[PDB]
Order: C-alpha cells, then sequence, then structure tokens
C-alpha cells in the first residue's frame, strides 16, 4: 500500500544467526519469470537490491500455481523458519482446533496477498534475502531482500493474525459453526452445510474478505465448467480406513500360506494381540510351492480371530504434539502409493494410498510430488502441523523436478530412503 | 586516484571490537622502506595519519623478495579479520567454458590497484590503523590508517567486485551490445563486432573506468588468446586444458597417485574416454599420503590408455543457443559410463564419466540412470535447459525396470542408439511360484566367532547336501545356499530362504557385484531358465525350513 505500520519487532531464536542456504540452479525459463516478477515488486516497493555486507541467503522457485499462463515466486523460507517462527510459535503462537477435522467440507483459500502491506521490522530484512541465478554462473546472482512481510515466510501469518480475526470477526459473528483456521498462507474454511450451501458460504466469504480488508483470495473457475475444473475442497469427515486386510480365498496353497504367515508374522510389530504358530505348523515340511492344501483347525481359527484383529486399531496410538510427524511414502504400483504418518514405529496415527491416474499422465514424480501436497494437506488439517516425508526417490531427482507440479504455497520437510522391502506389502 | 564510489557500510561482529596487535619494532632500513612507502601511499590519500587518540593496532610488515627492485609493504590483517563481519561470497560457482557462446573478439582489461581505488566506510577505517617504529627503540610513531580496500581484509573482494558493477552499469547499459564478465582483477570485455570498432568500445570501456579512479592496460591492450584461466586454455573459438601432463615413476604413493587421478578428471571434461576406476580402486584403506602404493596391473593398464587418449590434443567448442542440446551416453565397463553433449556431429560442448556407488551390487539400467540424471542437473548449470538424450536402451528394457523399480524415477526425453555395448535385462525372476520346478528348501548360517559355517538345502523330492565353508558370515552363506540350490536345481527352480538379506540382494536383479559369489548366483541365474525366490520369517518362520534350521 503507501500506509507506514507500526513494525513488529523481530528477533531470531537465542544466540541465533540468519540463513545462508544455497540457491539451486533454474532453468533460463524460470530465471526469466523470477527476474519479472521482482522487478515488478522493486517497482511496488515490496523488495529492495542489498549489497555484500548481507551475507544472507534464502532459496528461490519459480512455479504455477493455479497452473494458470503465468508464474509465482515460491520462497523456501524453511531454514529462516526454524531460526524464527519457532519463537513465533511460541511468541505470537497460532492455535489449532482439533475439530476442523471433522466438519463435512473444508475449502482452502489463498490469503498470502495480505502480508504484502505490513511493512517489516527494518533490522530483521537483512534475512529475507533471496538471489535469483544466472546461468552457467556467468553473472552475479540478483540480490534482493524483503520490505515486508514474505510469504512463504511463517512469521507474516502471525503478525497478520491481528489483523485478521478483525477482517474476519464480523463473519464468524453471524456463521458461527463455520471454523476458520490459518496456516501460514492459507485458511481453512470448514463447515457442514450441503455442498451447494457450502460452496456458497464459501463465496460469502470470498467477497467478505474482498470487499472489507481488500485481501484478495481467487476464483477457482472463471465462471465455466470445461469438465476439467475444481475448488479445493476437502472431505475430512471422509477419512479413516484399513487397507490393511489378510486376502479372503477359496483354495489355499504352500507359497500362498507361506507369503500369508509371512505379512501375517510382521504385522505382529504393529498389532499386540496376533499368534499364527499353529496355521504355520501347517508349513513345517518341505512340500512344494504350488502343492494346495487347505487350513488345518487351531489354524483355521486363526485367520479367522486375526483378519478380525485387522479391524480393531492399535491402543497406545496418541498424538505427542512434543514429538513432529513422520510420513513414509512407497511407490504401489500402476499409479498407486500407500502411506503412513508415524511419530515412532508403528504407531501410526493414519494410513491412506493416493493414486490419480496410472496410464495416460502418469509420471513416477508427478504423482509423488502431489501424493506429498497432499499427505500434507491431511496433517496441517488433522494436526495443524506439516510432516517429514521419508521419500522413495532418488535425492537428486527429487531436488530437479519436484518444482514442477509443486503447486502448494509451503514446502515440507523431506528425505531420501534406501528402499521400503517388505513394507510394500503395507497394500 | 581514489573514487567518489559510495562505500558500503561495513560492521564488526557482534559485540566484538577492533584489533590492537602491537608492533614488534625491527629493521632500520625496512623501518624507514614502509615510511617511504607509507609517506607515498599517504600522498595519494591511500592511507591517513592518526594521533591514537582512539584505536587498536595491526602488524605491519616490509618485505622484498623479488628480482629486488624495490621492497614491499604488507599488514597482517587476521586478527581484524577474525572479527569482520560476513560478506556475500563472491564466487560461488565458476562459469563453466562448455556453455559460454563464442564472441568475435575479446578484450581482458587488467584492472591494477583496483582495491586501493575503491574508498572503505568511514567508520571502519579506524581499525586498519597500523604503526610504523622508531629509528629504534624511541617510538616517534608512524601512525597511519587506510581510506581504501586494505590489501588483504574480509570485506575486500566482495566490497570491491560490488563497486565494480556499480561503475560498469552506466556503459554496460549505454553499450548493451558489450559483455563483461569481472573475474577478480581481470575485466574480459566479448563482443560481435569488427575489430577497429570494438578496439573503440574497449578504450571507451577503458576510459570509462579511468574516470572513477580505476587505470587499465596501456599497452592499449594485453590479451594472450588462449587466455589461462582457473585451469582452461581459452580461445576465441574452442576450449581446453594444454598443461595436462601426468608424468611417471616406480613409486607411486597415496600422494601421487590422487593427484594423477585429480588431473585426470580435470580431463574428462573435453578428453573422450578417460577411465579411473582403476588408479582409485586402490585408494580406500589408508589414510597414509606417503606410503607406497604397488601400482597395480589394471592401474598400470588405464594410466596407458589415459595416456594414448590425453596424447593426442583434443579441443571443446562453444554453445549456441540456436540449436538443441544433445547428450548422448555409452557404458565403457566396470561399472563405468562416459558421455558427450553435443549440437554438431564432430564437435563436442564437454565429455564426462559416471562411476558406480556403493561398494556393492548395482544394476546397469539403475545407473543409465543415475547418468541421465547426473547429466541433467549438469547441463541445467552450465546452460540452463536439458538436453536431448540419446541411450544405449529400448523403450520396452526401460519402462520395464522402473515399472517394476520400488522407487519413482522420471527418465527425460531420449531415443534409442543401437551401439553396443547395450543395457538389457540379463534375467527375471517369476512372479508366480513353478509348477513341477523342484523345490529347494535353502539355508545357512556360521559361527560369527569361529568363521565357520555350512550352507544347504533340503528338497520337497526328498534330495539333501550340506556343504562346509571357512572364512565366512551369516549373510555370506544364506547366499551361498542359495547359489548351492541354482547349481543342483535343473533349468526350472524355486528357492526359498529366510534371510531377508539375500532375497533383497538378488531380487534387485543386480546384473554385478564385488562379490565374486554373487557373480556366481548371477552367472547361474542367467543360465536358469525359470526362477522363483520366495522369503519365509526366520526361526517361528520355521515352514519348510523345519530341516534346513539346524541340520544347516
Ligand atoms: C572464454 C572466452 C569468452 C567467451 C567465449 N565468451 C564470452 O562472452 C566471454 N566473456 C566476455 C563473458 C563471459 O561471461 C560469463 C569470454 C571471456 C571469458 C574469460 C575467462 C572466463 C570466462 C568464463 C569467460
Ligand atoms: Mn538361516
Amino acid at each position: 500500500p503507501i500506509s507506514p505500520i507500526e513494525t513488529v519487532p523481530v528477533k531470531l531464536k537465542p544466540g541465533m544467526d540468519g540463513p545462508k542456504v544455497k540457491q539451486w540452479p533454474l532453468t533460463e525459463e524460470k530465471i526469466k519469470a523470477l527476474v519479472e516478477i521482482c522487478t515488478e515488486m522493486e517497482k511496488e516497493g515490496k523488495i529492495s537490491k542489498i549489497g555484500p555486507e548481507n551475507p544472507y541467503n534464502t532459496p528461490v522457485f519459480a512455479i504455477k500455481k493455479k497452473d494458470s499462463t503465468k508464474w509465482r515466486k515460491l520462497v523456501d523460507f524453511r531454514e529462516l523458519n526454524k531460526r524464527t517462527q519457532d519463537f513465533w510459535e511460541v511468541q505470537l503462537g497460532i492455535p489449532h482446533p482439533a475439530g476442523l477435522k471433522k466438519k463435512k467440507s473444508v475449502t482452502v483459500l489463498d490469503v498470502g496477498d495480505a502480508y504484502f502491506s505490513v511493512p517489516l521490522d527494518e533490522d530483521f530484512r537483512k534475512y529475507t534475502a533471496f538471489t535469483i541465478p544466472s546461468i552457467n554462473n556467468e553473472t552475479p546472482g540478483i540480490r534482493y531482500q524483503y520490505n515486508v512481510l514474505p510469504q512463504g515466510w511463517k512469521g507474516s501469518p502471525a503478525i497478520f493474525q491481528s489483523s485478521m480475526t478483525k477482517i474476519l470477526e464480523p463473519f464468524k459473528k453471524q456463521n458461527p459453526d463455520i471454523v476458520i483456521y490459518q496456516y501460514m498462507d492459507d485458511l481453512y474454511v470448514g463447515s457442514d452445510l450441503e455442498i451447494g450451501q457450502h460452496r456458497t458460504k464459501i463465496e460469502e466469504l470470498r467477497q467478505h474478505l474482498l470487499r472489507w480488508g481488500l485481501t484478495t483470495p481467487d476464483k477457482k473457475h472463471q465462471k465455466e465448467p470445461p469438465f476439467l475444473w475444481m475448488g479445493y475442497e476437502l472431505h475430512p469427515d471422509k477419512w479413516t480406513v484399513q487397507p490393511i486386510v489378510l486376502p479372503e480365498k477359496d483354495s489355499w496353497t504352500v507359497n500362498d500360506i507361506q507369503k500369508l504367515v509371512g505379512k501375517l508374522n510382521w504385522a505382529s510389530q504393529i498389532y499386540p494381540g496376533i499368534k499364527v504358530r499353529q496355521l504355520s505348523k501347517l508349513l513345517r515340511g518341505t512340500k512344494a510351492l504350488t502343492e494346495v492344501i487347505p487350513l488345518t483347525e487351531e489354524a483355521e481359527l486363526e485367520l479367522a480371530e486375526n483378519r478380525e484383529i485387522l479391524k480393531e486399531p492399535v491402543h497406545g496410538v496418541y498424538y505427542d504434539p512434543s514429538k513432529d510427524l513422520i510420513a513414509e511414502i512407497q511407490k504401489q504400483g500402476q499409479g498407486q502409493w500407500t502411506y503412513q504418518i508415524y511419530q515412532e514405529p508403528f504407531k501410526n496415527l493414519k494410513t491412506g494410498k493416493y493414486a490419480r491416474m496410472r496410464g495416460a499422465h502418469t509420471n513416477d514424480v508427478k504423482q509423488l510430488t502431489e501424493a506429498v501436497q497432499k499427505i500434507t494437506t491431511e496433517s496441517i488439517v488433522i494436526w495443524g502441523k506439516t510432516p517429514k516425508f521419508k521419500l522413495p526417490i532418488q535425492k537428486e531427482t527429487w531436488e530437479t523436478w519436484w518444482t514442477e507440479y509443486w503447486q502448494a504455497t509451503w514446502i515440507p520437510e523431506w528425505e531420501f530412503v534406501n528402499t521400503p522391502p517388505l513394507v510394500k506389502l503395507w497394500y | 586516484p581514489i573514487s567518489p564510489i559510495e562505500t558500503v557500510p561495513v560492521k564488526l561482529k557482534p559485540g566484538m571490537d577492533g584489533p590492537k596487535v602491537k608492533q614488534w619494532p625491527l629493521t632500520e632500513e625496512k623501518i624507514k622502506a614502509l615510511v617511504e612507502i607509507c609517506t607515498e601511499m599517504e600522498k595519494e590519500g591511500k592511507i591517513s595519519k592518526i594521533g591514537p587518540e582512539n584505536p587498536y593496532n595491526t602488524p605491519v610488515f616490509a618485505i622484498k623478495k623479488k628480482d629486488s627492485t624495490k621492497w614491499r609493504k604488507l599488514v597482517d590483517f587476521r586478527e581484524l579479520n577474525k572479527r569482520t563481519q560476513d560478506f556475500w561470497e563472491v564466487q560461488l560457482g565458476i562459469p563453466h567454458p562448455a556453455g559460454l557462446k563464442k564472441k568475435k573478439s575479446v578484450t581482458v582489461l587488467d584492472v591494477g590497484d583496483a582495491y586501493f581505488s575503491v574508498p572503505l566506510d568511514e567508520d571502519f577505517r579506524k581499525y586498519t590503523a597500523f604503526t610504523i617504529p622508531s629509528i629504534n627503540n624511541e617510538t616517534p610513531g608512524i601512525r597511519y590508517q587506510y581510506n581504501v580496500l586494505p590489501q588483504g581484509w574480509k570485506g575486500s573482494p566482495a566490497i570491491f567486485q560490488s563497486s565494480m558493477t556499480k561503475i560498469l552499469e552506466p556503459f554496460k547499459k549505454q553499450n548493451p551490445d558489450i559483455v563483461i564478465y569481472q573475474y577478480m582483477d581481470d575485466l574480459y570485455v566479448g563482443s560481435d563486432l569488427e575489430i577497429g570498432q570494438h578496439r573503440t568500445k574497449i578504450e571507451e570501456l577503458r576510459q570509462h573506468l579511468l574516470r572513477w579512479g580505476l587505470t587499465t592496460p596501456d599497452k592499449k591492450h594485453q590479451k594472450e588468446p588462449p587466455f589461462l584461466w582457473m585451469g582452461y586454455e581459452l580461445h576465441p573459438d574452442k576450449w581446453t586444458v594444454q598443461p595436462i601432463v601426468l608424468p611417471e615413476k616406480d613409486s607411486w604413493t597415496v600422494n601421487d597417485i590422487q593427484k594423477l587421478v585429480g588431473k585426470l578428471n580435470w580431463a574428462s571434461q573435453i578428453y573422450p574416454g578417460i577411465k579411473v576406476r582403476q588408479l582409485s580402486k586402490l585408494l580406500r584403506g589408508t589414510k597414509a599420503l606417503t606410503e607406497v602404493i604397488p601400482l597395480t596391473e589394471e592401474a598400470e593398464l588405464e594410466l596407458a590408455e589415459n595416456r594414448e587418449i590425453l596424447k593426442e590434443p583434443v579441443h571443446g567448442v562453444y554453445y549456441d543457443p540456436s540449436k538443441d542440446l544433445i547428450a548422448e551416453i555409452q557404458k565403457q565397463g566396470q561399472g563405468q559410463w562416459t558421455y558427450q553433449i553435443y549440437q554438431e556431429p564432430f564437435k563436442n560442448l564437454k565429455t564426462g564419466k559416471y562411476a558406480r556407488m556403493r561398494g556393492a551390487h548395482t544394476n546397469d539400467v539403475k545407473q543409465l540412470t543415475e547418468a541421465v540424471q547426473k547429466i541433467t542437473t549438469e547441463s541445467i548449470v552450465i546452460w540452463g535447459k536439458t538436453p536431448k538424450f540419446k541411450l544405449p536402451i529400448q523403450k520396452e528394457t526401460w519402462e520395464t525396470w522402473w515399472t517394476e523399480y520400488w522407487q519413482a524415477t522420471w527418465i527425460p526425453e531420449w531415443e534409442f542408439v543401437n551401439t553396443p555395448p547395450l543395457v538389457k535385462l540379463w534375467y527375471q525372476l517369476e512372479k508366480e511360484p513353478i509348477v513341477g520346478a523342484e523345490t529347494f528348501y535353502v539355508d545357512g548360517a556360521a559361527n560369527r566367532e569361529t568363521k565357520l559355517g555350512k550352507a544347504g538345502y533340503v528338497t520337497n523330492k526328498g534330495r539333501q547336501k550340506v556343504v562346509p565353508l571357512t572364512n565366512t558370515t551369516n549373510q555370506k552363506t544364506e547366499l551361498q545356499a542359495i547359489y548351492l540350490a541354482l547349481q543342483d536345481s535343473g533349468l526350472e527352480v524355486n528357492i526359498v530362504t529366510d534371510s531377508q538379506y539375500a532375497l533383497g540382494i538378488i531380487q534387485a536383479q543386480p546384473d554385478k557385484s564385488e562379490s565374486e559369489l554373487v557373480n556366481q548366483i548371477i552367472e547361474q541365474l542367467i543360465k536358469k531358465e525359470k526362477v522363483y525366490l520366495a522369503w519365509v520369517p526366520a526361526h517361528k518362520g520355521i515352514g519348510g525350513n523345519e530341516q534346513v534350521d539346524k541340520l544347516v
């Protein structure tokens, strides 16, 4: 805007020093984009150029958010965050409503554009500095530092938090039942209305925001049903499941029971009471593998019993808000991927499976990245905090392509694995 | 002379303060030499006298070493650097020559007194203070402080190069045709003009500079194409690394061997074929940079083959953004892969190699992929885009592997190249058990202590065997156990292990390994017609494993 506001003094963690992160290499295409974006921001006064006395640096990526013709700048403040927000998880902590997950529909709408109006504490800017790369490192990176609250920064939502619960207040006034959660750049509005009623209530909010606080969310489709449209509706009341099921069949073989006693035995680690020793006794012989055999008695009392101990979830499984969430994904096949979000071995708080398309657009990567953003959101909703993904993908590869289909404004914390072996039959 | 270049505001790390490293009074003539120079620098403003009303100090040294035509001043600033704020790392990454665009004409201006021309933040001068000594023990106190960028202080290259860029910009704009690249003290100006008018721009650029107290080569030029830069031989239309001499001896220490290897890689950029999986193979298992190593046979062989290549000169061409980046990979052998990135048939932008991973079990398809990768990455950094690959693998052999690979992948676009060696599926395991095929309940175990083991099996057909093993571990036997079955099994077989390890290993369909055995358990996998490997739990998992658990 053009209205200087009282800047909220920001100080990193105790004896902590700003970020100094490597700005990964980019395509010429994206550099041109970013250059374009920034040249403009520099004009709207949002950012400025710096000198060599600014040693700090946070990474930047160019991505298209709504696949829309043009790009969006995506700053990876994952580092400036731990160095601050964790005392802005305290100092200005933003509380997580345990019921939003219960609602019938949670539409998710952007608000990041609000922040660009609150000037940033002068002596902090020096930290929001980033660099637009040079191809082949010919020229010096272009160097910019922020002047208003930066988006990727989990400290803008915390500062704005005030200006928001105000704008939103004369709306929660009326529609009280609707819960609203703010996580960084997004707003999570949840309701129980009939789809259409809800969807209308949202637009009812869209314009409230828009008109009152000039904030500016966005319109899903542009008044047109091309049969390739959406609006980002989540239906939390819809999730919980047990994809872990022993196969029910008529005739079993050695190799069939074998692979069964296998998993079943493994399952034991996650599920408390599960004994298999009599069903397995049916295997103590050096019988061929194709040879069919029928189920014994004390054995038949196991498949039957254990099939049922596979409907009643673990016990000691509670959410420790001191520890953080870990998410493990495994390539399942034909565009199918299973996943767990545990906090300590075998104490999963949730397991589901992504699968959106296998033959046409299906790309091992584009799948995973989307799978990741899905698994995230779920947790941002369920627990109001993103997990730490253990991606079954080669580091260099993922580092090259995630930005290709990453549409979200936030960026989780990932790490790459060796090889889920038997944990693949978690299918 | 000094400039009207506004300075970069500097600070000393938090809490910290100016350095007070007192001077060790020393040597009359050299104790005048400085004063001889100081009063000369001071004249030109580079420095200035100061009372001891305020500051600290730093060690001033007089040092002559050349063919002795004059002595030179020096000031260790370390106890200052240790107190100065961090700056923006100058040379993050050097531009690779393979991605520069040819310029008809190119000149190199040698900005000289650079540093002493850029000014120094007024309030950070007080720290650059130093003092040249008395005739002997009677301090008169010749005190001065720096007004320019002192000769070895942290914030110097940064603030220098920072100031240059600012100075260039008007010019760089009044002439959007002259590409200037500043590296340290040098300025390389390239363009596509008639050598006549290209000389003009240089002089203009040259005169521009001079108006900001900066000076340049008055022999009107100082260009010696090709340029010796960062270990490259830079011509105006090609590039290489001339001084690439790998000497020989009859004594090779961890030291000389490394040094040889290093020099060898560096050449990989453009010298098609270089290898090193042998001369390095040696290294692991030591950290004695003076210990003599026996130049093994392959090492002697490979080193030769590198000489054959290197003996004959090879060049590198430049980048034309007008065409397409093609990069192609060929397999060499011992987990070795080479490649080159061309836009033209007989030209090359760059060449390179790819060495395998873990000291263990990998795979030809997987590797070929890690390669397409290595390159996709490289390419992005140099040319800013990914190249069009051409590779020795058919859409089938490939798609089959990832489809079966538990790990995600994404190979950009590629075209088949029927040039061997070829990357293929040397075998595949059956997915369902084989009806008819004898079933082998294999197993093993060894004494962690005694290192003595057993490897055997028991078939449904009631066939048994137990073979003794020496110098072995639980794992090596469990594999030997399989190798065994495969060995005694007929063209079609079903093997059954209790070792998650042996399973997994084989499952990865490795084509090669550094475990003589696995190469054996492969050699046979390949021979076999249809093989099925199945996993069952160790002890409670005593399926058909009832008999094989302790008889073995
Ligand atoms: C290698 C020679 C060269 C070519 C072919 N093309 C250029 O544009 C150029 N410069 C004017 C601009 C370089 O910009 C990044 C140089 C000089 C140079 C000298 C030493 C090192 C390099 C990388 C380039
Ligand atoms: Mn065993």
